[PDB]
RNA sequence: CCAGACAGCCAGGAUGUUGGCUUAGAAGCAGCCAUCAUUUAAAGAAAGCGUAAUAGCUCACUGGUCGAGUCGGCCUGCGC
RNA sequence: UCAACGGAUAAAAGGUACUCCGGGGAUAACAGGCUGAUACCGCCCAAGAGUUCAUAUCGACGGCGGUGUUUGGCACCUCGAUGUCGGCUCAUCACAUCCUGGGGCUGAAGUAGGUCCCAAGGGUAUGGCUGUUCGCCAUUUAAAGUGGUACGCGAGCUGGG
RNA sequence: CCCUG
RNA sequence: CGGCACGUAGCGCAGCGGUAGCGCACCGUCAUGGGGUGUCGGGGGUCGGAGGUUCAAAUCCUCUCGUGCCGACCA
């Protein structure tokens, strides 16, 4: 169990929310298999 | 507000992910946001006490009659001095609110730095504050804390959440 | 006689070069240090690798004086120049691990062994 | 010894007693009893 | 802190505190408070010996105030000169002449009343005694 | 108060009972409430010290010895 | 609204540290004097803190005094002049004692203390800053006392303010 | 005028 | 310390014996794929607090506690 580094430095009115928008509990973004992000230039094992 | 309204909510401290796909994105990408709930007690906001004419240390010198008046709270070691007015009542006046701001500016002062020290504690912990994981896709809610896991997603949203606050306050996280 | 303010060689290899006397311990109005007393100063000048920096306050021992020591005879023990060595605040040993110079017999004390062990010649 | 302007029998061993026009009183049972009039 | 709750004038002039006081019998209750000297009393001083009282006695008996600080005191803030107008109002005194019963209790025993009244009288500027209801 | 007083001096100062609760322990003695009964010379669910709490040391109280005054409140003069 | 209301003219604001005269201690500024609100120093009551315990040490709510000692009040002396801050030189007195001396109590094991009583014989820093008294800082010392003396001392010095 | 990575 | 200026809706501001007003803002609908801008239609104020006169007080008066300004000078 590693310590995490946020990115806030010196916390002084809310860590909670300061991880929040620390890039740790960013909004990740799904590569759709068809669709809009959809074209595969390689496949995974081609 | 309530009886032991911060007691039942203590332990909704933390973060929430959320897994579902998003109908503001345009091609239905599904997105995984997060959100925090943080609860904290309604504390008494208790009266500032004046200070004593021991704890204080009085002084009157010649300003540059001996009409300066220099203040000097001793328990902590804080002065202030004042010698613009002719009149020594009115120079120690105020001193004395001066006296009264700045023992207000340290307090003030300690307990922003007690709740940085605390700050400090749970940044340290730091990813603990995931708390709460909602597969919208998947239809499964997780405590992770507790570990506890339940398929209603909408029993849920709704507010059936008595069996997961329950477990976390058994557990005592 | 060493006073406030005068400036002192340094008699060992513990770093410094040049230093002020800036308080004469041992007494109440207490003007001047003879040879074998303990002085309070401050360093002016150091070997940029020594074992103590410039602007330290510390004490020391007064080893060497112009006008130097009288011995019960009637004889007088004249040195060209005013130098001493740098002892620790708070244990009084010193600093150095060797002493350049020849200093006098009365700093044969219970403290100053080491001193005068360490010292090429004792006069 | 106390120095008081008001001394007093403070509990029941406490003896009053005049010496040398001075009101004291002394205590065999509690020696922090031992106050005299001044 | 004793006060009337409105006035018909805000200063009054100094006066004279000559002649006894009536009111020199105990009325409701049975074991009261008299004063024997002569002199002011502050609603400060009436306050801090109705404490010391009540908290003496613990809350058994009934305590009633005889004396009320109708009389409003100014006092010139400092350096200023002399006149330029009556100085503001600063606290509210009463008058009390001998033999002004001050206080006065009952449901009490006779040696607690006699020591809460102890703790009053030193707690009081002026001289006091401890007097008892008699039927006539 | 010579149906022996006050102060000394010799003795007791117990039983239910460690009255319960809340405490951590609560035993007269940290706080709260009640503040009885028996033996009756008298013993308070305790006035104080004390124990980690007990323990232990006194007191109120009453018995015995002695044999003339005792005790503390009020008014008041002069004083400290 | 000659309202400055017994109405100066029908018609009039300022600066002077470039100033000048007549006067005033009738009237201010320094100092003295009277007082003592305030200030400082004592004491009375004792809620409470002090593990129990008011009084080892503190002491709320309130009260009673002392000193003349700060800030003040007055305007009695001086306006045909009583030179004011600070430094230096030289002091002297008080005791409400900073050290040394004697002692009581302690929540005083010893060391080191805390508080109080008695005691004025002697002693009681040097420097950086600033005109500084003061204060802060560095380093000592047994200690770096508090006040009075025209806020001691300019027919003794300085003249930074 | 703009279109969450 | 002495005057004199103001306490009006969430905010900024008018109104100073009988009537509470304007703008931004909030809500609801349109317009847009959606947001903004835009359009339509609403509401919201012990008038700083207290008490005095008057038939009546936001307006008149007193005190009060806030904020601003001007002077706290010769020695
Ligand atoms: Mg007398
Ligand atoms: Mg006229
Ligand atoms: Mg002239
Ligand atoms: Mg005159
Ligand atoms: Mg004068
Ligand atoms: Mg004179
Ligand atoms: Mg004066
Ligand atoms: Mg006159
Ligand atoms: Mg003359
Ligand atoms: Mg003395
Ligand atoms: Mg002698
Ligand atoms: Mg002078
Ligand atoms: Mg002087
Ligand atoms: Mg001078
Ligand atoms: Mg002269
Ligand atoms: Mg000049
Ligand atoms: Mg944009
Ligand atoms: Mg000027
Ligand atoms: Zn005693």
């Amino acid at each position: 169990m590693s310590r995490y580094q946020h990115t806030k430095g010196q916390i002084k009115d809310n860590a909670i929310e300061a991880l929040l928008h620390d890039p740790l509990f960013r909004q990740r973004v799904e590569k759709n298999k068809k669709g809009k992000g959809s074209y595969m230039r390689k496949g995974k094992h081609g | 507000s309530g009886d032991y309204a911060y007691g039942w909510l203590r332990t909704e401290t933390g973060v929430h992910r959320l897994v579902r796909k998003s109908p503001f994105d345009s091609g239905g990408r599904r997105h995984t946001s997060f959100s925090s709930a943080f609860v904290y007690p309604e504390v008494d906001d208790d009266i500032d006490i004046e200070i004593n004419p021991a704890d204080l240390r009085i002084d009157v010198y010649r300003t540059s009659t001996e009409s300066a008046v220099r203040i000097t709270h001793i328990p902590t070691g804080i002065v202030t001095q004042c010698q613009n007015d002719r009149s020594q009542h009115k120079n120690k006046d105020q001193a004395m609110k001066q006296m009264k701001a700045k023992l207000y500016e340290l307090e003030m002062q300690k307990k922003n730095a007690e709740k940085q020290a605390m700050e400090d504690n749970k940044s340290d912990i730091g990813w603990g504050s995931q708390i709460r994981s909602y597969v919208l896709d998947d239809s499964r809610i997780k405590d992770l804390r507790t570990g506890v896991e339940t398929r209603n997603t909408q029993a849920v949203l709704d507010g059936s959440l008595d069996q997961f606050i329950e477990a976390s306050l058994k557990a005592g996280l | 006689m060493i006073q406030e303010q005068t400036m002192l060689n340094v008699a060992d290899n513990s770093g410094a070069r040049r230093v002020m006397c800036i308080k004469v311990l041992g007494g109440s109005h207490r003007r001047y240090a003879g040879v074998g007393d303990i002085i309070k100063i401050t360093i002016k000048e150091a070997i940029p690798r020594g074992k103590v920096k410039k602007g330290d306050v510390l004490k020391a021992v007064v080893v060497r004086t112009k006008k130097g020591v009288r011995r019960p005879d009637g004889s007088v023990i004249r040195f060209d120049g005013n130098a001493c060595v740098l002892l620790n605040n708070n244990s009084e040993q010193p600093i150095g691990t060797r002493i350049f110079g020849p200093v006098t017999r009365e700093l044969r004390s219970e403290k100053f062994m080491k001193i005068i062990s360490l010292a090429p010649e004792v006069l | 010894m106390k120095v008081r302007a008001s001394v007093k029998k403070l509990c029941r061993n406490c003896k009053i007693v005049k010496r040398d026009g001075v009101i004291r009183v002394i205590c065999s049972a509690e020696p922090k009893h031992k106050q005299r009039q001044g | 802190m004793l006060q009337p709750k409105r006035t018909k004038f805000r200063k009054m002039h100094k006066g004279r505190n000559r002649g006894l006081a009536q009111g020199t019998d105990v009325s409701f209750g049975s074991f009261g408070l008299k004063a024997v000297g002569r002199g002011r009393l502050t609603a400060r001083q009436i306050e801090a010996a109705r404490r010391a009282m009540t908290r003496a006695v613990k809350r058994q008996g009934k305590i009633w105030i005889r004396v009320f600080p109708d009389k409003p005191i100014t006092e010139k803030p400092l350096a200023v000169r002399m006149g330029k107008g009556k100085g503001n109002v600063e606290y509210w005194v009463a008058l009390i002449q001998p033999g002004k019963v001050l206080y006065e209790m009952d449901g009490v025993p006779e040696e607690l009343a006699r020591e809460a009244f102890k703790l009053a009288a030193a707690k009081l500027p002026i001289k006091t005694t401890f007097v008892t209801k008699t039927v006539m």
